[PDB]
C-alpha cells in the first residue's frame, strides 16, 4: 500500500504542472495532446506476497519505493559475488519497463514470478 | 538495567496472579466479574505492586465490557495515572491509543479522562535500552499509530499542537524520528493543515533544533523533499522542459552561528551524507566550489609547500663543530659535535640561516594561532573522530608544530640530542602534505582508500608478526650464542638479533652465510622452516586478503570523497574573511521579491508515454536466479 | 553566459509582472480582458519589454481563448517576431508547434502567419550551454516534436522540404542529431515519402557532410541500417537460406577525398566504434584485411627490425681512443677519449662502419619525408590524443629521428657529449617497436592494456612516492651527517642520499649495515619505520588496485583493438600506391549493371 501510494504520489506530481496540489482540465488538456491528491488517491483507489513485501523493504534502503542501481550494487556487494557496473545497468534495463531508471513493487513481482 | 526491568515485569505477573479481581479482569470472566461487582464490601481501588487500575489491565487486554463495568463502578480510575518507577505518569488513554480500539477510547472519553495527561515514564525515553520511542503525549501516540479518527477526536476535544517534552519533543520532531513513511507524511501534512494559525514551524527543542534542521541531520530525504514541496515556485513550462526557482533562505543560515551545512556534515549518523545529493543543494555547493574553493585551495597548497621547502633548507645547514676529543676505541665512529650558540652566529651565512629560521618558527606559531579556538568550540572526540574532518592530519601537524617549538628552546638551552626531534619534525613535515591530496579529483579517493586501509588489517598483521618474530629471534640468538661473532655477524646480543630478524623477514637483507667457514647443525633446519613459514606464507596471503578488501571498499570510497570536499568547502568558507566573497543567491529585493534570495534552475525531462497511458486510461542473468534463490 | 541568461530570464519575469495587460493575458482574466479590449486607450502595440509579444505570452500559457480575443484587434502581431537578444527570430508559431495545440496552429494559419519565417536566435544554437537543439525552421520543430498532422498542414500551406540552415543543416541532419526513437524512423520515412524527387539526400551540410556520413559519424545504428534497407537487394531464397547483396557504392567513396571509413574511425565520439559491427562493412574490412593487410604489415615490420639491428651495430663500433691526460686524482676513473673525425676515417673497418652509418642516416631522413605532410592535414592535438591511431607512438619516432639527425651534427662540429643523445635515441628506437606489435592477435590487446595503465594510476603512485621519499631521504642525510663516510656510504651529501633512498625503496639494494662497527641509536627506529610504512604497505595496495582495474577494463580493451586493426588497415591503404590495391567489389558493368560494385552475402535464418 505504501509503495502503491508512492506510485500515485509521483504520478500526481506528474499530472500537477504548476504544483499547486490540484489537477485542472488545462493540466489534463496538455496531457491529451501528448497522447487534489486525496481526490487523486480516492479516484485511483476504486481502480485498483508477504515475503516479497519483506524482500523489497530490506532492499529499498531509503524507503522511497524505488530501488536504484547504487542500492542494488550495495546489495550485490553485500551478496559477495563480483560484478562490474555495466551489467548492473543491464539489470535495470531488464526490469525497468516504463523506463524511469527505477523498479516498483509491480516491476519486481513480474520479475520474481 | 533490563534485568531490573524483567524483574519488575515478573513482579507485575506475580501481582496479576495475586488479586483475583485483577486476574478475572485479565481473563474477562464477566460472570465472575458480575459476582465481584455484586460484592459491595470488596475494595475496587485494588492496585498492583507496579501500580495500576484494572482498567489498565483491561485496556491492555481489550476487555472493554469489564472496562465499562469498572467505569460504572469507579469512573475516577479513568483519571488515575501509573505510579511505578519506569511507569510514573502512565494513564489508560495511552494504552487505549497503543491498542487503538476506537470504542474503548470513546468510552474513556465518555467519562472524560484528561487529554493533557502527561505520562513521562522512565521507559518512556529515547534510549538504546528502550525499543521504540515516540515522546510523551497521546497526540504523539495517535500520530505514530496513524489513526486519524482518534486524533480527529483529539483535535475536536482540545489536544493542542503546541506541546513540548523533555528534549523539546514536538509532534513534528517525533514525526521525523520514525522509520520513514509517506504514510506518516500524510499525517504530517494533515497536522500541518490542522495548524490553524506566529509560525508553528519555527520551534526549536531544548537542544535548539528546528524540525527543518532535525530532518536535515536525520536525512529522511523523502520527508525532506516533501518539506521542500512548498518551498518550490515554478516559473514556466516549455514543451519538454520547465524552469523553476527555489528559496534558499532557510538552507543558508549565514546569520546564525550554527550553519545548516556544517550541522549536516558533522553527524554521527552515516546516511546524512546522502542528503548532499539533493537537487537544491548539490549544484549550489558545486558552483560555490568551482568558482571559489579550488583556486584558493591550490594557492594555499603552493604557499604551504614553499613554507615546507624553506623549512627543509633551514634544516640542511645545521651548525656543526669538530669533535675535540679522541675516540680511543675501535667500533667507535664520530667526526662532529654540536657548535655552541655563541659560536654559531658568526658569518653572513649565519645571518642567512637565522632569517630563514625565523620564517619557520613564525609559521609554526601562526598555525597554533589558527587552530586553537577550533578545539575550544567543537568536541575533540568529534574533532579527532571523522576522516571527513581530517582529524589525524590536524593531530600530526599540531605535533609537528609542538616539536619544532620545543626544539628551538632546546637549541636555546644548548641541550644536545636535538637531531632526534629535528628529524621527527623533518619526517612529519612531508607527511603533512597528504591533507592537500584531497583537492584533486585524480588523487582524492586514493588517499582516503589508503587511510581506510591502514586502520583495517595492518594491525591484524602486526601482532602476529611481532609474536612470531619474537620467538624466532630468541631461537636464533640461543643457537648463535655458541659461535664466534667475527664470522656470523648480526647476532651479538638479543636486540641486534631481534632487529636482524626484523630485517630478515621482509627480504631486505640477504641471508647470512660463509662458504669458506663451517656452520652449526640445526641452523639449516630452523632457517628453512622460517623461510617456508614466513617469507611466503602469510606475506603472500596478506596480498589476497588485501585485494579482496580493496575490491569491497572501492565502491564506498568515491561516495566518501564526494562527501569530504564540501566539508572542506564549508570549513574554508567559514574561516576566510567575507571581503573575498559576495554571498551567493539572487537578490529578489532588486526584483521586488524582497529580502529573500532564490535559485533558478530548469530541467529537460523525457516524455515516457507508458506511464501516462495507463493512468489516463484509468481516468477514462546470473544475479537474477540467485536472487530468486535468496527468496 | 548562463548567469546572464538566468538574470535576463528573471528580468523577463519582472517585465511580465509589470504591465497589467500582459499580466491579465498570462492569467487569462477574460472578464478584465474584455474591459481592456473595450478600452481604446489600452495600446495594443505594447510588446513585452524585453523582446516578446502578447501573443507569445498567450502561446506560452496556452490561453487560446484570450489569443482569439487578441487576434481581432491586432492580427499583425501574429506575423511578428520580436526583438529579444537570445530570441531574435522567434514567433508564436514555434511555441504553438512545440505545445502541439493544433487548433491554435490552425488559428495562426487562419491569420496567415508565414511558415517560411525563420528563427535563428542566440539561444537557438548547438551549444553546451543549450540543453536542447531543435533546428531553425518550424519544420524542424514539427519534426522533432513529431506531430504528423501539423507538418502535413505545413506541407499543405508551404514549408519547403529543401530547407537550408545556419551551419547548413537540413531536416535530415537534425533528425540524426536526436535522442533516438523508433518514432523518428517513422517520421523520416514519412517525409521521405512526401519528398517529390537531383535527390534531396545528395546535399551535404555547410561543413560538407551528407546525412549518410552524418549518420555514420553519429552512430544511430537503427537509423543507419534502416537507411541501408533501401539499398539492400535480396536475390533468392531456398530452403532455410537467403542470398542477398548490397550496393557498396556510397560506403567506399574511394573517388572522394575524405572516405566514409576514415571519417568514422576518426571521431571523438565513442559509440561510432559500435557501428563497424554492422554486417556489410564488417565483411568488407574482414575480406580486405585478410587478403592483403597482414602480409604487408609483417614484411614492413620485418624491414624495420632489419633497419634497427643495423643501427644498433652502427652504434656498437663507435671510434674511440685512449685517454691522453693523467687523472692526478683518486675517485676518478676516465680511461677513454673520443677520436677526431680526421683520426676516425682511416680503416677498411672504418669504411664499413661509415657505410653502415650512411644506411642509418638515409633511413633516418625518410621518416620525416614520409610523415611530416600527414601532420598538417589533421589537427595535431587531434592527432596525438587518438590512441587508436597510435599518436603516442608517433610522438617517440619523431624525437628519435630528430636526435639521430642531431648527433651527426654534433659529430661534425667535433662536439663532445654525443653519448648522451645516442643513449636517448637508442632506447627510444628500441621501444618504438610496440606500434608494430599491434598486428598479432595474441599480442594486440596486451599493449593497449599497458598503454592505458601507464596513463591510468601511475602518477597516483608517483607523486606520493616523491613526497614520501623527500621526507625520508632528508631524514637519513640529517642522521648520517656526523660520522665517517668511509664506513657508512650513500649519505655523503643530499643528492647521493636521495638516490640511495630511491635505490633502496624498491628493495633492489640490500639495507645498509656494518656489524663490525657501531651504529647510531635513532637509525634503527627510523629505518624500521620506513620499512613498515613503505615496503609492504602500499606497494601491495598498488597490486590490488592494479588487479581491480585490469578486471574492469578486461571487457573493453578487445573492443578497442578491433577498431585499432581497421584503423591501421585504412591508414596503410591510404598511403600505399593503388596498383598494389585492386578494386574490392563486383564490377556490374561486366554484368550490365553499370559502374557499380556490389557484395553478395548469404546465410540461413535462425
Ligand atoms: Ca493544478
Ligand atoms: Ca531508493
Ligand atoms: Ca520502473
Amino acid at each position: 500500500t505504501e509503495e502503491q501510494i508512492a506510485e500515485f504520489k509521483e504520478a500526481f506530481s506528474l499530472f500537477d504542472k504548476d504544483g499547486d496540489g490540484t489537477i485542472t482540465t488545462k493540466e489534463l488538456g496538455t496531457v491529451m495532446r501528448s497522447l487534489d491528491f486525496p481526490e487523486f488517491l480516492t479516484m485511483m483507489a476504486r481502480k485498483m506476497e508477504e515475503e516479497i513485501r519483506e524482500a523489497f523493504r530490506v532492499f529499498d534502503k531509503d524507503g522511497n519505493g524505488y530501488i536504484s542501481a547504487a542500492e542494488l550494487r550495495h546489495v550485490m556487494t553485500n551478496l559477495g559475488e563480483k560484478l562490474t557496473d555495466e551489467e548492473v545497468d543491464e539489470m535495470i534495463r531488464e526490469a525497468d519497463i516504463d523506463g524511469d531508471g527505477q523498479v516498483n513493487y509491480e516491476e519486481f513481482v513480474q520479475m520474481m514470478t | 538495567w533490563e534485568q531490573y526491568r524483567d524483574r519488575v515485569n515478573m513482579l507485575q505477573q506475580e501481582r496479576i496472579r495475586d488479586s483475583p479481581l485483577l486476574q478475572a479482569a485479565k481473563e474477562n470472566d464477566l460472570r465472575l466479574l458480575k459476582i465481584l461487582l455484586l460484592n459491595q464490601s470488596c475494595d475496587f481501588q485494588q492496585r498492583g505492586a507496579v501500580g495500576e487500575t484494572a482498567l489498565h489491565v483491561a485496556a491492555l487486554y481489550d476487555n472493554l465490557e469489564a472496562a465499562t463495568l469498572l467505569m460504572e463502578a469507579a469512573p475516577e480510575l479513568a483519571k488515575e495515572p501509573a505510579l511505578c518507577e519506569p511507569f510514573v505518569g502512565q494513564t489508560a488513554l495511552h494504552i487505549a491509543v497503543m491498542n487503538q480500539n476506537l470504542n474503548l477510547v470513546r468510552a474513556l472519553l465518555a467519562r472524560g479522562a484528561s487529554v493533557s495527561a502527561r505520562a513521562t515514564g522512565a521507559a518512556f525515553r529515547r534510549s538504546p535500552h528502550n525499543l521504540i520511542y515516540y515522546g510523551e503525549h497521546p497526540l504523539s501516540f495517535a500520530a505514530c499509530v496513524g489513526s486519524e479518527e482518534i486524533v480527529r477526536l483529539l483535535i475536536e476535544h482540545g489536544a493542542d499542537i503546541r506541546a513540548q517534552d523533555s528534549l523539546g519533543n514536538t509532534v513534528l520532531h517525533i514525526l521525523i524520528l520514525q522509520p520513514n513513511k509517506t504514510f506518516a507524511c500524510q499525517m504530517y501534512n494533515l497536522l500541518l493543515s490542522y495548524d490553524e494559525h506566529q509560525s508553528l514551524e519555527l520551534v526549536p527543542n531544548h537542544q535548539g533544533l528546528t524540525p527543518f534542521k532535525l530532518a536535515g541531520v536525520e536525512g529522511n530525504t523523502v520527508m525532506f523533499q516533501h518539506l521542500m514541496q512548498k518551498r518550490k515556485h515554478v516559473q514556466w513550462t516549455c514543451g519538454p522542459l520547465t524552469s523553476t526557482l527555489y528559496d534558499l533562505t532557510e538552507i543558508d543560515s549565514w546569520g546564525e552561528e550554527l550553519s545548516f551545512l556544517e550541522l549536516v556534515v558533522s553527524s554521527k549518523k552515516r546516511e546524512a551524507r546522502q542528503i548532499l545529493e539533493q537537487t537544491p543543494v548539490k549544484e549550489l555547493v558545486s558552483f560555490k566550489w568551482k568558482k571559489y574553493g579550488r583556486p584558493y585551495f591550490c594557492v594555499l597548497a603552493s604557499l604551504y609547500i614553499l613554507y615546507m621547502i624553506c623549512f627543509t633548507t633551514c634544516c640542511i645547514y645545521r651548525p656543526l663543530k669538530l669533535r675535540d676529543d679522541n675516540r680511543t676505541d675501535p667500533r667507535d665512529i664520530t667526526i662532529l659535535q654540536q657548535k655552541l650558540l655563541q659560536e654559531a652566529y658568526v658569518t653572513h651565512q649565519d645571518n642567512i640561516r637565522l632569517v630563514g629560521e625565523l620564517v619557520t618558527v613564525t609559521g609554526a606559531v601562526i598555525i597554533l594561532l589558527l587552530e586553537i579556538p577550533d578545539i575550544f568550540r567543537v568536541g575533540a572526540s568529534r574533532y579527532f573522530g571523522q576522516t571527513i574532518l581530517g582529524g589525524p592530519f590536524h593531530v600530526i601537524i599540531i605535533t609537528y608544530a609542538s616539536l619544532v617549538l620545543l626544539t628551538m628552546v632546546m637549541r636555546l638551552t644548548n641541550m644536545n640530542g636535538e637531531v632526534v626531534p629535528l628529524s621527527f619534525a623533518l619526517v612529519l613535515g612531508w607527511c603533512s602534505v597528504m591533507y592537500f591530496a584531497r583537492g584533486f579529483q585524480m588523487l582524492g579517493p586514493f588517499t582516503i582508500m589508503i587511510q581506510k586501509m591502514i586502520f583495517g588489517d595492518l594491525m591484524r598483521f602486526c601482532w602476529l608478526m611481532a609474536v612470531v618474530i619474537l620467538g624466532f629471534a630468541s631461537a636464533f640468538h640461543i643457537t648463535f650464542q655458541t659461535e664466534d661473532p667475527n664470522n656470523l655477524g648480526e647476532f651479538s646480543d638479543y636486540p641486534t638479533a631481534l632487529f636482524s630478524t626484523f630485517e630478515l623477514f621482509l627480504t631486505i637483507i640477504d641471508g647470512p652465510a660463509n662458504y669458506s667457514v663451517d656452520l652449526p647443525f640445526m641452523y639449516c633446519i630452523t632457517y628453512a622452516a622460517f623461510a617456508i613459514i614466513a617469507t611466503l606464507l602469510m606475506l603472500n596471503l596478506f596480498i589476497a586478503m588485501m585485494g579482496d578488501t580493496h575490491w569491497r571498499v572501492a565502491q564506498e570510497r568515491d561516495e566518501l570523497w564526494r562527501a569530504q570536499v564540501v566539508a572542506t568547502t564549508v570549513m574554508l568558507e567559514r574561516k576566510m574573511p567575507r571581503f573575498l566573497w559576495p554571498r551567493s543567491g539572487i537578490c529578489g529585493y532588486e526584483y521586488g521579491l524582497g529580502d529573500r534570495w532564490f535559485l533558478r534552475v530548469e530541467n529537460h525531462h523525457d516524455q515516457n508515454p507508458l506511464r501516462v497511458l495507463r493512468y489516463v486510461e484509468a481516468f477514462k542473468h546470473r544475479g537474477w536466479e540467485i536472487l530468486r534463490r535468496n527468496t
